[PDB]
This record gives C-alpha cells, structure tokens and sequence, in this order.
C-alpha cells in the first residue's frame, strides 16, 4: 500500500482539527482546543487502492507562524480551510499557497480549497468567490462541514486523488 | 546559524557527538534516531528546527522503560526555561547612545529558538495529557506539578495554548458518532425480540449473530491502552491490575472458542451436529464480511480443536462451499499469518484485527533487543527498540479508531457478554469433558458410530447470510 | 529441496520463553531482533552433516489464548516443552502441556524435548534432577539453556531435530 502525506493548514479556528478528527474518527469535536501540531494515520480504500493516509494538522494561531517550513517540506499535498463565515480566514488563503509554493519551490503541488463549517447560515464567503480562487489556482474547491460530514471524505480523497496522479 | 546558550547554564546546548547520540543510517527529511541520552533524546523531542509529532507519540508512549514520569516533567521543565543571550556590540553601541537597539540576534533566537522549543515543550505536555493521562491518574502529585507549571508559564506568545491546555487537563479529571448512512435492520430468526430466555445458537439469527459479536468485540478491541502493553506487563504477575482491557478482550474470545466447541460435541445427533457446525461457518462468513478478523479466528480455532478437528464424519457432510470458506479462513493463519497480515493491510476499515501477534511482536522486540547500547564508554538509551514497540502500539491504534454502522441490540449484546460455557468448572476438567463427548460422539476407529437422539425441537434449517431489507 | 522440520515452542508465559528461539535465530554476535519481518522464525542449519531447515513457531505472549493451543500445536512435528528453572508453577505445567500435544497429534510418541530455561539470576527452585527424573520417566531427552549466554540454545532445537529424524 502507498503511503501519502496530507497536511491539512489555514487560519486559527476554521476547524482543521474538526475536519481531521471527522475523517479519522467519525466524531465531531465542540472545544475549541488550539493545535501545535497533531499526527494522524488512516488506512482507506479510495478508488479501489488501499492506502495509507499520515494526516499532519496544524496550528493555525499566529504566534506559531514561524513554525510552517518544516511541516510544508514533508507534506505531499495539501487542504488549505477557511471558514465561509470568516472573511479573514478566507483572504488568509493566499499566504500559505504562496508559502507552500516558496517552500516545495514548485507552481504544481497538489491541493484542495476547503471551505468549512457549510452547515451555518451565516455565511459571509461566497462559493463564487471561492471558487474563482481556485481556479486561479487550478484546484477543487470543496465545501466542508466537519460537524455533519458533508464533503469531508471528498475533501481528502480528492487530495489523495491529485497525490497519485502527480 | 544561531549561538546557542553556553552547555554550562543550558544542557541541551551541548554539541551533538557520537557520546550522546546515534543517528540511523536512513533519513525521513528529519533524522532517524538509534539512541542517545535521555538529555539528546528529550532535545529533538522538542527540536527547534522541525516537527515530528510521531516522535512524541513514540516518547510518551515508551519512555518509562528508561525514564520516570517525574524525572520527565523535571527535564521537560529544564528544557523549556532558555537563557536569552545578551545585546550584542552592535547592541550595546546603540545603547550607549541613547537609540533604540536593534536586537537582531536576540528577536532571530526567540522566533527561530525559543518560542518553536517552548511551543514543543507544550505539544509534549498536551499529548502527555490527552493521550497518557494514566501516569497522572496513577500520581496526583505529578498531575499537581503539571498544572503548577502550565498555570505559570507567562508571556503573551504561548498564552493561548496554555489557557487550552489548563482547560483540557481540567476537563480529562472529571472524565458522539456521526455516519454516513444508518446502520441495517436488526434481524432475527426463531427466537423474537425480548425473548432472551430462547436465544441460542441455531435460535438467533446467524447474521445478527455475527453483528453483535462484532460489535462486542470491536468495543473489546478499542478499549485496550498503549499501557497494557509496553514492557509485556499482560505476562507478568500484575497483568490484572496492569491489562485488565487486553485480558478481558482475549477471555471473550477464549470463551466464544469453547462455546462453539461446546455447542458442537454436545449435539450428539450427527445430522443436528452438522447443522450446528454449518451455522458457525456461516457465522464466519458474516465475520468476513465485516472484516471481524478476531470472530474468523474464533471459528477456526473451535473448528481446528482436538474435540471437533477429529469429528470426520460431521465435516464430511457440510457442504463442499462451506469446506472451502472454512478452510479459506484457515489459511490465513498459515505461514505465521501471512495471508491474514496482507488481507488486513488491504481492506478498507472498519475491522477488528486479531489482538495475538501484536502481542507476540510486542513480547518479542522487548525481549530480543537491549535496553542500552555501549558506545564510547557511554550508555545510550536504545531507542531503535522503542520506535519498534510505538510502530506496532501506532498500527494498533490507527485500526482503533473507525466505529462499526451497526445497531447495537441490547438483549442479544447480554447475552453474549454473559455467555460462560465453562460455568464453574475449571479450564482443563470443562476441556477434558469436551474431548470426552467428542470420543462418544464419534469414537475411535475402528469403532463403529453410534446414533443419538434429536435434541432440538425447533427447524434446523438456517435463514442464511444474506440480508434483507423491508421498506 | 531439503528437509523442513516444523518445531513448536510451548510453555507458560511471563517467565523468558521467547529467549530460546530468539536466540537461535538471533544474528548470534549482534543483540537485536526484529520479529516482524520474515526470516526471523526460519533457519537453515547443519545437524550431523544433514542440512535442513528450522521453521519455528513460537507464539509466545498469546499464552491467554489458551482455546488456540489446539491449532498452533497441530502445525508441529516436534515440540519443546519449556519451563523456567526458577519458577515450579511453569514445571508442574508441563505435564498438561505433554498431554495436549499427545491428544492434538493423536499420538503417544511425539518428538519432544523438555527445556528447563534460566530467564534471570533469580534462585533455582527446579532442580535439574527433578527435571532428569520427570524428563525419562516420559522417555524424552532433557536439555537446560541459559537466557543470557546462549548456552544449551542450539543443543535444545538439535536434539529436538535427532528426536524427528530417529522417530
Ligand atoms: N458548526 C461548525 N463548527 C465547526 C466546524 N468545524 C469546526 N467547528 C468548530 O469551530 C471551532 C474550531 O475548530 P478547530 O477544529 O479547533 O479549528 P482549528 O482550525 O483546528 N484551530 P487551530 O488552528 O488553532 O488548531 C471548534 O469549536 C469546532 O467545534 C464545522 O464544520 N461546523
Ligand atoms: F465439521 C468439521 C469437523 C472437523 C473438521 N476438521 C478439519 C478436517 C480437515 N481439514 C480441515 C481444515 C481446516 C479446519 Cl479449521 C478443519 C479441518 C480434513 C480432514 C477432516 C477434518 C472440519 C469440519 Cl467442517
Ligand atoms: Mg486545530
């Protein structure tokens, strides 16, 4: 089985850790607990291929921004979350695809926008606007709810999909 | 490439050497560590440079075989209080004339050394907490120790996860599933809902019967700690009071084994046997089906038993498609499981893996590597050994974490929970007797068989292992 | 093309078991084992100008799986029956032991040997004579190893192997 590296990196409080706690344990976590940097593994069949998934969560909190290359180095793809009802953390986006980028010094590194937490109203990022990003960016945009489990898998195997045909 | 504080105020700025640490020869693009002192092993633990959170799952997971939780807490502590260095020329000139320092060196060693070191000191103690909280539980003065240092680690830069982690060690003292689809309908057979005093082997439905095995079995599975495990303490005289979750597991499928044992050999009808047998086989191939890899060991090894291997004129009349699953099964214990260990690495979870050679794996690696290594006049902690053991505790845990879509059925669960086929005898009179009815039941050629009466009074017939689906 | 002997290691747990096999197989000369990978569990091995070879299994720590004896004993053409020298519960075991081997292979003579196994340097409790007199009164060899210093190992799984081919 293949092994693939994941990193899951955005703005403090989009639920990267909900997302990633979803995949790997069907559970939805309320607290809001700021990560420094988690490790996960799943086994899962995408596609008819046995995988193996290392799922490396970050911190998004600014007072760890220093912290970034090293984990950028080893990922080998890429979800970058915002949350649609947190402008700021949509217009944070392009920062670290510019810092993925700079770091793996390639314009083609496998990727996946995410937007979360769908399952709210109150929604203040159009899919529109995310979308256009990703265009310009030549990547799925996928929208996410790591309390429902709407497009969570999707989310991740699409960036699994992307990894393999790299 | 930043000055450090000198060795003499700060001990993990002493130099790498071949004294201290071993590196393997294998990069991954971080090093590889083959041994060091506790000092070196606790420094890349929380190294300033890169990230390993595996590394720390591996630390905390096997450190007590070489280091006592308090000394831990102690160096932990140690390694978070850094020196700054002083203003340097350029510094102090600026000083001396009234300006405003540029503090170059100083600002670059706190974003590029302090605050990733200390901010790792803190993922150790997070981890420690979430994932190992049984060395607090088991020494309150140890918890009171991290709750004091935590709670007094000042500065605005590692406020927020020092907030968190108060709240989170506060929330572990005093200590849901979401899918995807809704599980099947429970099915049954002869034996109806609420009606427990009927439920059987051949009275239940053979499917349902698997679900809830499975079920009991997979909670049995996700129960058992790293704890129970490291230094093979499920083997030594405390194994009670130190792997109560591991040996409850193995007892339930010990007791299932000799249940179908004993529903076989006590079926003395040879057509009723062969009934009996064929529903297990189909209990199998539900246990299959579900990935139970635990419940496909329990039929093989009851079906592989010297009172029902020898029984040759009961496996004569299954069918010939029910040989062929049995045997299927069999083979994957075969060659030290090496179908089994490929089948499991290949399907798409959830499972519930076969607990018995990770613990041989586990027995084995404790056994035949040294705690030390000798180099140089120095001990060195063999850390090689400890990633092994943490790399077969990881693998167990990563098929821990996907939940089986069943429903849960309470009485059925019951009745599984308190099957005891031994009742008050003890293991070898209860297995005596066992071989003993396989003897009368089938005796030694060149004896003839003798024939029994029917016991069951209800059909034999099974309603197989296909689901069904009302709208 | 050469002959391949099935070996069993049976025995009560907790008490330094593995350390036989281990041992055997062990690179000899380097401290390490990796009982993950295969080649750990199979050896190939001159004894008396024969060359053969060694498939061991020991599943040692699986000893609470006690309703799967059956079936790892089955596997075997000879066993090692081991107890510790410094623990009398694991020697009163092995006459179970015997009588389960005996049953599983549906046979009074069954390549054996007994194997008195000194785990630590803990006081002796079993005599070898003991050992000696419980050895021939069932006609099978006796062997005593050290866990330590390799002694006795290679002796165990040869005179096991000599208990095969003279059957
Ligand atoms: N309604 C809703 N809340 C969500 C969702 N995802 C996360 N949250 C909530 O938002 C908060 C932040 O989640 P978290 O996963 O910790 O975010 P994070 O991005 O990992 N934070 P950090 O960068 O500091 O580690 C939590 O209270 C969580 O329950 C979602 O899809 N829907
Ligand atoms: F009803 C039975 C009674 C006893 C058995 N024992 C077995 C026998 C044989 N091969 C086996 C293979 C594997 C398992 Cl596990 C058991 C086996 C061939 C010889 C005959 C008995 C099997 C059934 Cl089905
Ligand atoms: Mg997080």
């Amino acid at each position: 089985m293949t092994e693939y590296k994941l990193v899951v990196v955005g703005a403090g409080g989009v639920g990267k850790s909900a997302l990633t706690i979803q995949l790997i344990q069907n559970h939805f976590v309320d607290e809001y607990d700021p990560t420094i940097e988690d490790s996960y593994r799943k086994q899962v069949v995408i596609d008819g291929e046995t995988c193996l998934l290392d799922i490396l969560d970050t911190a998004g909190q600014e007072e760890y921004s220093a912290m970034r290359d090293q984990y950028m180095r080893t990922g080998e793809g890429f979800l970058c979350v915002f949350a649609i009802n947190n402008t700021k953390s949509f217009e944070d986006i392009h920062q670290y695809r510019e810092q993925i980028k700079r770091v793996k010094d390639s314009d083609d590194v496998p990727m996946v926008l995410v937007g979360n937490k769908c399952d709210l109203a109150a929604r203040t990022v159009e899919s529109r606007q995310a979308q256009d990003l990703a265009r310009s960016y030549g990547i799925p945009y996928i929208e996410t709810s790591a309390k429902t489990r709407q497009g969570v898998e999707d989310a991740f195997y699409t960036l699994v999909r992307e990894i393999r045909q790299h | 490439q930043m000055r450090l504080p000198s060795a003499d105020v700060y001990r993990f700025a002493e130099p790498d050497s071949e004294e201290n640490i071993i590196f393997e020869e294998n990069m991954q693009g971080i090093p590889i560590i083959k041994a060091g002192t506790v000092i070196k092993l606790i420094e890349r633990l929380t190294y300033h440079m890169y990230a390993d959170p595996n590394f720390v799952r591996t630390f905390l997971t096997t450190y007590r075989s070489f280091c006592k939780p308090q000394e831990l807490l102690s160096l932990i502590i140690e390694r978070f209080e850094i020196p700054e260095p002083e203003p340097t020329e350029a510094d102090r000139i600026a000083i001396e004339n009234g300006d405003q320092p540029l503090s170059a060196e100083l600002k670059r060693f706190r974003k590029e050394y302090i605050q990733p070191v200390q901010l790792r000191v803190l993922n150790v103690c997070r981890h420690w907490v979430e994932h190992h909280f049984y060395d607090f539980e088991r020494d309150a003065y140890l918890l009171q120790r991290m709750e004091e240092f935590i709670g007094t680690v000042r500065g605005k830069a590692m406020k927020k996860w020092v907030e968190s982690i108060t709240k989170i060690i506060q929330r572990k003292k005093i200590a849901n599933i979401t899918f995807q689809s809704s599980p099947p309908t429970v099915e049954w057979h002869i034996s109806r809902p609420g009606h427990i005093e009927t439920f059987d082997l051949l009275t239940l439905h053979p499917i349902e019967i698997a679900r809830q095995l499975t079920l009991l079995e997979s909670d049995l599975y996700r129960a058992v700690q790293p704890s129970e495990l490291v230094g093979s303490v499920w083997t030594k005289e405390d194994k009670e009071i130190n792997s109560p979750n591991l040996l409850k597991m193995i007892r339930h499928t010990t007791n299932l084994t000799l249940w179908f044992e004993k529903c076989i050999v006590e079926t003395e009808n040879l057509e009723e046997r062969v009934a009996v047998v064929s529903r297990i086989i189909e209990i199998l191939q539900v246990f299959q089906e579900l990935n139970n890899f635990n419940g496909v060991l329990e039929v093989v090894s009851a079906m592989n038993s010297s009172p029902v291997y020898r029984l040759d004129h009961t496996f004569e009349q299954i069918p010939s498609r029910q040989k062929k699953i049995l045997e299927e099964a069999h083979e994957l214990s075969e060659d030290h499981y090496k179908k089994y260990l490929a089948k499991l690495r290949s399907i798409n979870p959830p499972c519930v893996p076969f607990f018995g050679i990770y613990l041989t794996n586990i027995l084995k690696t404790e056994e035949g590597n040294p705690e030390v290594l000798k180099r140089h006049g120095k001990e060195l902690i063999n850390f090689s050994k400890r990633r092994k053991v943490a790399e077969i505790t990881g693998e167990i845990q990563q098929y821990q974490n996907q939940p089986y879509c069943l429903r849960v059925e309470s009485d059925i669960k019951r009745f599984f929970e308190n099957l005891n086929p031994m009742g008050n005898s003890m293991e070898k009179e209860f297995t005596d007797y066992l071989f003993n009815k396989s003897l009368e039941i089938e005796p030694r050629n060149p004896k003839p068989l003798p024939r029994f009466p029917k016991k069951y009074s209800y059909p034999l017939k099974s309603p197989g292992v296909r689901p069904s689906n009302p709208r």
